[PDB]
């Protein structure tokens, strides 16, 4: 088995194969996703208060679409924090909201609107 | 001001309350912006008289915002895109007048030479501030005159929407004149009857119980 | 190298009809799951504070489809 220590690790994948011992990219998974940070934060400064229900990325990482709750999905850059494109997309609000891998669709799906 | 409206008028002034409405409002104009100035109070006692009024309809609380109203209730400038609950008595008038035209504005300079007295309850409050005032003297120096015209003028109407209206002027008697109330116009009022009533007929109907000067919904 | 999609769809220019062919069915909806009691109460309690000014127009179809997402949310089958 890899050892418990990170740096005992590092020494030890430098002279045997990808990750270090019997179980050893579990450990690697341990130390990195048990810390997070916040970036940025994203309001909707237009009536003041946020109103976002659903979130997703685009299909290319730069774009996240958020989704509000009087019913239209607000592209935001992810690097400029910026207002891009607004869509009205629904009546009601967006409760699920993600796109297709090729960039070409998009699924939303809404509150009590008519069509779903 | 109209001098003919003052009459008899003159049994305004000499109340405990008078004094503290026109100087603390002038003292609010001295500090703050209490929006409709002193050129747009006297528009109802200016464009129409009093010897011709027949509707009496009531009006809450004025518009805030800079550049919107000019003293008539339910009434706005005619560069304002018009209110919504005034866009919202519109749609009775085209399911009973069916020579619907369309104003196209806010500006109630064309049923204001009816006989419908477009009142304001309080004429002034604030820019930008909706009920900021204290009851400061509007109230009860129209108390003195709408319960003094179940008087001296004749052939009214109580078109009384709305439960701020019901409290003011209800109990004038339905043998001289006639009090139907529903719903509020505004469509933000969920306990319906508004919402189709044909009541815009009874200002050309109970018209025909009096026979006084008549009325065309169409002056726009 | 993302370029965003041109917003050709379903546009909403006349938002004072716009409104008004759905602040009915706001109020359509919200009968159908919940008593009239607060739907007079708050509808009052912002006319008193915003009145008859599209700050309040707008803004109980702020809370109306703010709460009409979390009833549908929370896990109350209608309410």
């Amino acid at each position: 088995q890899a050892p418990i220590n990170f740096t005992s690790r590092l020494n030890r994948r430098a002279s045997f194969p990808k990750y270090g011992g019997v179980d050893g990219g579990c450990f690697d998974r341990h130390l990195i996703f048990s810390r997070f940070r916040p970036i940025s934060v994203f309001r909707e400064a237009n009536e003041d208060e946020s109103g976002f229900t659903c979130c997703a990325f685009s299909a290319r990482e730069r774009f996240l679409m958020l989704g509000t709750c009087t019913g239209q999905l607000k592209l935001y850059n992810v690097f400029s924090g910026q207002e891009e494109a607004s869509y009205n997309c629904h009546n009601s609000a967006i409760t699920h909201l993600e796109p297709s891998r090729d960039g070409s669709l998009l699924l939303t799906s809404a509150t009590w609107s008519q069509p779903l | 001001f109209g001098e003919s409206w003052k009459k008899h008028l003159s049994g305004e002034f000499g109340k405990p309350y008078f004094i503290k409405l026109m100087g603390f409002v002038a003292e609010e104009r001295k500090h703050y912006t209490v929006y409709p100035p002193p050129h747009q109070v006297f528009t109802w006692t200016q464009m129409c008289d009093i010897k011709d009024v027949k509707v009496v309809i009531l009006g809450q609380d004025p518009y805030h915002g800079p550049n919107q109203a000019h003293g008539l209730c339910f009434s706005v400038q005619r560069p304002v895109p018009p209110p919504p609950s005034l866009e919202n008595i519109y749609k009775e008038l085209s399911t009973d007048i069916e020579d619907f035209v369309h104003p196209g504005h806010g500006d109630l300079s064309g049923w204001a030479k009816q006989g419908v007295l477009l009142l304001n309850a309080v004429l002034t409050v604030r820019a930008h501030q909706a009920n900021s005032h204290k009851e400061r003297g509007w109230e009860q120096f129209t108390d003195a005159v709408v319960s003094w015209l179940n008087q001296n003028s004749n052939g009214l109407v109580f078109l009384l929407w709305g439960s701020y209206a019901q409290k003011k002027g209800s109990a004038i008697d339905r043998k001289r004149h006639h009090v139907l109330q529903t719903a509020h116009p505004s469509p933000l009022s969920v306990y319906r009857g508004f919402f189709g009533c044909r009541h815009f007929s009874k200002t050309n109907e109970l018209l025909q119980k009096s026979g006084k000067k008549p009325i065309d919904w169409k002056e726009l | 190298m993302e370029q965003a999609p041109e917003d050709q769809g379903p546009q909403r220019e006349p938002y004072n009809e716009w409104t008004l062919e759905l602040l009915e069915e706001l109020k359509s909806e919200a009968v159908r799951h919940f008593p009239r009691i607060w739907l007079h109460n708050l509808g009052q309690h912002i006319y008193e504070t915003y009145g008859d000014t599209w700050a309040g127009v707008e803004a109980i179809i702020r809370i109306l489809q703010q709460l009409l997402f979390i009833h549908f949310r929370i896990g109350c089958r209608h309410s």
